[PDB]
């Protein structure tokens, strides 16, 4: 019996939860700073 | 293969085909009342007490065992379909449902010949008028030709009344069953 | 107790003494028909294993001997025998056509052309049930099998006369490399060498006609047919064929193997001739075991598979290399018939999904695969590059985990990282382009002694290829000097070392 | 020929003859019913009997009842004239509108195609998919494979084929729903008459319906595929034209024979199946094919039993079928929907050969992407996003963008998501992905990415988030 990648996430335990929202925390952060910048470009280009 | 001739009643299981096989094979050449005769006779044949001991022991040999058959048809100067019945039934070790093939055979024969077994039940027996007048209904019941095999046993349990079996016809004048039946109802 | 042949027919037959003019010894009547099982009365002078012939052009081979009645499996769709039908012993055992006449051929599981090029030309036949070879007509395995593929050719060698296995999953690479080996062979075939020559068998059990007609189109086009025999037991094929068609193919191959002649034979797929055995197995009643497979289901490919043999020069020398092909589930080779032939083979070339879409195609994973053979299956130059290529790998894998840190690391773990993943990026091949063994060689030699430590591994695929056909092109006379002499002599070791750094020297 | 049943267990029904046997295979016809019940005969038993499954309902036989032997296998009305139909597996109509009145019968059992008949060119059909086209790309002619458990998209996906494929396609087309839901097979009725691919005025229908749902005895479950192929196959030789057909689920027939294989006398399989499921599936999937003389496209819709992909039905559908697309449940909980394995999925013409090296090239970035994103997942549970070499959350994010991108709305998920359904030509597939992959832009929000169509509407989401931010 083996092991293989990403296997942590199809148990689907504790630890696939937490790694799960670890991710999409992190992203929702990097999403809104990106969204940020985009608005302010956005102003910055109108002239 | 041979489009064999179907018996009128289907009796199942082991003796049931052999027994089938032999009534396809009689009522072809028309010998069915000689063979069941023959039938009846290996009947008592094999039952004697030597015979049966010979024939019940699974360490004779079959060859002994076809050998002494075939003495024994060879010495009662039967048909060729029946010694070739026991000779097949001795080959296949089917000696000791032997008697199953003959009664299967018997009940096979009996409608042949046109006859509904019948049963009838009573608290108490019957006075030969009374029976008489249940011959003629039953026979009424009964289609042309069929001769009537009636069978008058002496149930007390019931309290009274009549009851009739007909082949698979069955009708119920018991008192016991009426009385169930009202107070079941009754007590609904 | 009863009997299947305790019918009232038959009594009803001997009773009236109508069973003397009927021949209970070469003939026979149907008394059940049904999901490819006939039961057969009579035949009293039938062989266990002997073809039988219906009376409606049908053919079956009786495999239950019993004392009421003989197991026919029928050669076909059942829909055309009825209970009562007649049916005629034809006197021999199933055998099959041989000789060249079969190559650039597609037959089905008995012989017959279905590719619709006219008649076959079989002047030879040869049974399909002939035991193998014994202990003193082998000798060891010793000549190479040249693959093509520089993974199964650098790290899991394939002699003659071995039983290599190319197990693995669902859509990984199996009939890729079973069709790369058959492709790369047509460069000894074309050539005059008689000793190098291989032809191949192809037995494709179980796939379906679209699959079999897409592959004989894949070889014609690079025309590998003129070489190649394909025997097809596609679904639509009934249980009895899909059985015998290893067996087939496995007896066309001794054919060669007797004559001298090098074969290649690829059981392609066994785990489907499994479940077509155990069909027949449970509707003959027969008792199951694990999986429900018969208990003599390791038999069945046991007597199969040592079948590839390499015999002696007191034989005539030839061989026939066996690739039989099965399917694991998920990765389970723990189960049944992968342990069986797991157990029965010399090695194994395992094959995986995690590495196939890693970009590592061919999927072939090295500490997994293995080759009891081994460097005996090998040229002295493959040898010596392989040797330390394999080291390396080893190396390489047990400290793979890192490879995602790699950085704070100490200098040896950081080179070692470095060294495995040129390698496998070395490894890695096209589709339907095998390699000559001087052009492996010299990868794999520029590879392994550090001449691709600078170049970034995105472009290691690229340097491979530029390089090679670099090397194919201006020289040939090393390429020529490394192919004929079988070894990389000093000189040849120096110009080589001058080619890569005179190559490498300038790349961008 | 004249037969007389002798007994009745369950759907198995045995019948002796008298006369001559029936030859296996033929269709049976019982005497005394007020409907239309068709037994088919299966075995021969010796000693005259007969075994057989029933098509229908076996309740109110009685032991004697006769039955007539029709002299050949169950022949349904083929041609034009079934268009627009709905059909049993006996082919008698079930839509309320009158007898089929054809010329031709066809028999619903024949042999498969010879191998000296297959084709063996491929070309993609574009679906409007962007997973599909992408990662496992159809071909004309080929046979489809949709696997995947229970709730993940399956009949979905294939009435969103229905819609793109059938409705621009210039040939006929035919459905069999086998063993599905009902209510399904009646919502698949009406939305093709609004559609108007099924026209019950003129005789400009284009989509033959066959239906032997789930309320059916086993019997009627096993053929009803081999009447709607049948059908496919009237249409593909005489017609000699293109022809689509679309099966739902064809588990349901392995399932349906799994049902009466034990009381017809065969011992079991490896789990509770019957011991002739690959002869038996195979001798249906191999008349579903591309002959030279005329050309179906096949896409069946397989239930995996438990999600599980290796039991012994979906493993040997698998190698019956050119292109897969492998539902996956543990994607369709993300909401990424069509929820189709990038990594689980594969077609035949996925060959830098037969696409370009272009696509191919998309294709395989992408999923060697998505593998290693899996690789790094492990790590992320343990060390967490913010601890990652800034190169693998540039792996991250460009596997998470992608991961968005192959959703799509359908114009059949209309009512689930709300949103419009968009078809991405394969083209803008290739741009959008190819894109995504060279950093063009990981700027953009994972979010732009969810549900749109081409790539330019994920920059038009984009700006609508930042502009209402
Ligand atoms: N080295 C390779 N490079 C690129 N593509 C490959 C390579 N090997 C295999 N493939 C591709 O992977 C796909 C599956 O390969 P293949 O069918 O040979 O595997 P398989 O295990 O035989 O499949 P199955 O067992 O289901 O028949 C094929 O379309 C093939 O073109
Ligand atoms: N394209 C889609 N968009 C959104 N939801 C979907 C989509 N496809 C399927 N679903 C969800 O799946 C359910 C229908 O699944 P369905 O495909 O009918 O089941 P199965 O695939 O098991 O036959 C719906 O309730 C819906 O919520
Ligand atoms: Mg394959
Ligand atoms: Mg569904």
């Amino acid at each position: 019996v083996r092991s293989s990648a990403g296997a942590v996430r199809d148990a689907g335990g504790a630890f696939g939860k937490r790694e799960q929202a670890e991710e999409e925390r992190y992203f929702r952060a990097r999403a809104k700073e990106q969204l940020a910048a985009l608005k302010k470009h956005h102003e910055n280009e109108i002239s | 293969f041979a489009k064999l001739v179907r018996p009128p009643v289907q009796i199942y299981g082991i003796e049931g085909r052999y027994a089938t096989a032999l009534y396809s094979a009689a009522s072809k050449q028309n010998k069915l009342e000689q063979v069941e005769k023959e039938l009846l006779r290996v009947g008592q044949i094999l039952k004697e007490p030597k015979m049966a001991a010979s024939l019940l022991n699974p360490y004779v040999k079959r060859s002994v065992k076809v050998k002494s058959l075939s003495d024994m048809t060879a010495k009662e100067k039967f048909s060729p379909l029946t010694s070739n019945l026991i000779n097949l039934l001795a080959e296949n070790g089917r000696l000791t449902n032997t008697p199953a093939v003959i009664s299967a055979f018997s009940t096979m024969m009996s409608v042949h010949r046109g006859e509904v077994p019948c049963t009838v039940t009573t608290a108490s027996a019957l006075d030969e008028a009374t029976l008489t007048e249940l011959k003629t209904v039953l026979k009424s019941f009964l289609s042309k030709g069929q001769v009537l095999k009636l069978e008058v046993k002496i149930d007390p349990s019931i309290m009274g009344g009549m009851i009739v079996r007909i082949g698979e016809k069955y009708v119920d004048m018991s008192a016991k069953t009426k009385i169930q039946k009202l107070s079941r109802a009754m007590r609904e | 107790k009863t009997g299947t042949a305790e019918v009232s027919s038959i009594l009803e037959e001997r009773i009236l003494g109508a069973d003397t003019s009927v021949d209970l010894e070469e003939t026979g009547r149907v008394l059940s028909i049904g999901d490819g099982i006939a039961r057969v009365h009579g035949l009293r002078n039938v062989q266990a294993e002997e073809m039988v012939e219906f009376s409606s052009g049908l053919k079956g081979m009786s495999l239950n001997l019993e004392p009421d009645n003989v197991g026919v499996v029928v050669f076909g769709n059942d829909k055309l025998i009825k209970e009562g039908d007649i049916v005629k012993r034809t006197g021999a055992i199933v055998d099959v056509p041989v000789g060249e006449e079969l190559l650039g051929r597609v037959v089905d599981a008995l012989g017959n052309a279905i590719d619709g090029k006219g008649p076959i030309g079989s002047k030879a036949r040869r049974r399909v049930g002939l035991k193998a070879p014994g202990i003193i007509p082998r000798i060891s395995v010793r000549e190479p099998m040249q693959t093509g593929i520089k993974a199964v050719d650098s790290l899991v060698p394939i002699g003659r006369g071995q039983r290599e296995l190319i197990i693995g999953d669902r859509q990984t690479g199996k009939t890729s490399i079973a069709i790369d080996t058959i492709i790369n062979q047509k460069r000894f075939n074309d050539g005059t060498d008689e000793k190098k020559k291989l032809y191949c068998i192809y037995v494709a059990i179980g796939q379906k006609r679209s699959t079999v007609a897409q592959l004989v189109k894949r070889l014609t086009d690079a025309d590998a047919m003129k070489y190649t025999i394909v025997v097809s037991a596609t679904a639509s094929d009934a249980a009895p064929l899909q059985y015998l068609a290893p067996y087939s193919g496995c007896s066309m191959g001794e054919y060669f193997r007797d004559n001298g002649k090098h074969a290649l034979i690829i059981y392609d797929d066994l785990s489907k001739q499994a479940v077509a055995y155990r069909q027949m197995s449970l509707l003959l009643r027969r008792p199951p075991g694990r999986e429900a497979y018969p208990g003599d289901v390791f038999y069945l490919h046991s007597r199969l598979l040592e079948r590839a043999a390499k015999m002696n020069d007191a034989f005539g020398g030839g061989s026939l290399t066996a690739l039989p092909v099965i399917e694991t589930q998920a990765g389970d080779v723990s189960a049944y018939i992968p342990t069986n032939v797991i157990s029965i083979t010399d090695g194994q070339i395992f094959l995986e999904t995690e590495l196939f879409y890693k970009g590592i195609r061919p999927a072939i994973n090295v500490g997994l695969s293995v080759s009891r053979v081994g460097s005996a299956a090998q040229t002295r130059a493959m040898k010596q590059v392989a040797g330390t290529m394999k080291l390396e790998l080893a190396q390489y894998r047990e400290v793979a985990a890192f490879a995602q840190f790699g950085s704070d690391l100490d200098a040896a773990t950081q080179q070692l990282l470095s060294r495995g993943v040129r390698l496998t990026e070395l490894l890695k091949q096209g589709q339907y382009s095998p390699m000559a063994i001087e052009e492996q060689v010299a990868v794999i030699y520029a590879g392994v002694r550090g001449y691709l430590d600078k170049l970034e591994p995105s472009k290691i695929t690229k340097f491979e290829n530029a390089f090679l056909s670099h090397v194919i092109s201006q020289h040939q006379a090393l390429l020529s000097k490394i192919r004929t002499d079988g070894k990389i002599s000093e000189e040849s070791d120096a110009k080589l070392k001058e080619i890569v750094t005179n190559f490498l020297a300038g790349f961008e | 020929t004249t037969g007389r049943i002798v007994a009745v267990i369950g759907a198995v029904v045995d019948v002796q003859f008298d006369e001559g046997l029936p030859p296996i295979l033929n269709a049976l016809e019982v005497q005394g019913r007020e409907t239309r019940l068709v037994l088919e005969v299966a075995q021969h038993l010796g000693e005259s009997t007969v075994r057989t499954i029933a098509m229908d309902g076996t309740e109110g036989l009685v032991r004697g009842q006769k039955v007539l032997d029709s002299g050949a296998p169950i022949r349904i009305p083929v041609g034009p004239e079934t268009l627009g139909r709905i059909m049993n597996v006996i082919g008698e109509p079930i839509d309320e509108r009158g007898p089929i009145k054809t010329k031709q019968f066809a028999a619903i059992h024949a042999e498969a195609p010879e191998f000296v008949e297959m084709s063996v060119e491929q070309e993609i059909l574009v679906t409007g998919i962007k997973v599909v086209d992408l990662l496992a790309p159809y071909a004309k002619g080929g046979k489809i494979g949709l696997f995947g458990g229970a709730g993940v998209g399956k009949t979905v996906l294939i009435m969103e084929l229905i819609n793109n494929v059938a409705k621009a396609h210039g040939g006929y087309s035919v459905f069999a729903g086998v063993g599905e839901r009902t209510r399904e097979g009646n919502d698949l009725y009406h939305e093709m008459i609004e559609s108007g691919v099924i026209n019950l005025k003129d005789a400009t229908s284009k989509v033959a319906l066959v239906y032997g749902q789930m309320n059916e005895p086993p019997g009627a479950r096993a053929r009803v595929a081999l009447t709607g192929l049948t059908v496919a196959e009237y249409f593909r030789d005489q017609e000699g034209q293109d022809v689509l057909l679309f099966i739902d689920n064809i588990f349901r027939f392995t399932q349906a024979g799994s049902e009466v294989s034990a009381l017809l006398g065969r011992i079991p399989s490896a789990v509770g199946y019957q011991p002739t499921l690959a002869t038996d599936m195979g001798t249906m999937q191999e008349r579903i094919t591309t002959t030279k003389k005329g050309s179906i496209t096949s896409v069946q819709a397989i239930y995996v039993p438990a999600d599980d992909l290796t039991d012994p039905a979906p493993a040997t559908t698998f190698a019956h079928l050119d292109a897969t697309t492998v539902l996956s449940r543990a994607i369709a909980e993300l909401g990424i929907y069509p929820a189709v394995d990038p990594l689980d999925s594969t077609s035949r013409i996925m060959d830098p050969n037969i696409v370009g090296s272009e696509h191919y090239d998309v294709a395989r970035g992408v999923q060697k992407i998505l593998q290693d994103y899996k690789s790094l997942q492990d790590i992320i549970a343990i060390l967490g996003m913010d601890e990652l070499s800034e190169e693998d959350k540039l792996t991250v994010s460009r596997a998470r963008k992608i991961q968005r991108f192959l959703s799509q709305p359908f114009q059949v998920a209309e009512v689930f998501t709300g949103h419009l359904g968009k078809l991405v030509p394969l083209k803008e597939t290739i741009k959008g992905f190819q894109q995504i992959l060279a950093g063009e832009y990981d700027h953009l929000p994972e979010q732009a990415f969810y549900m749109v169509g081409p790539i330019e509407e994920a920059v038009a989401k984009a700006d609508k988030l930042a502009e209402e931010h």
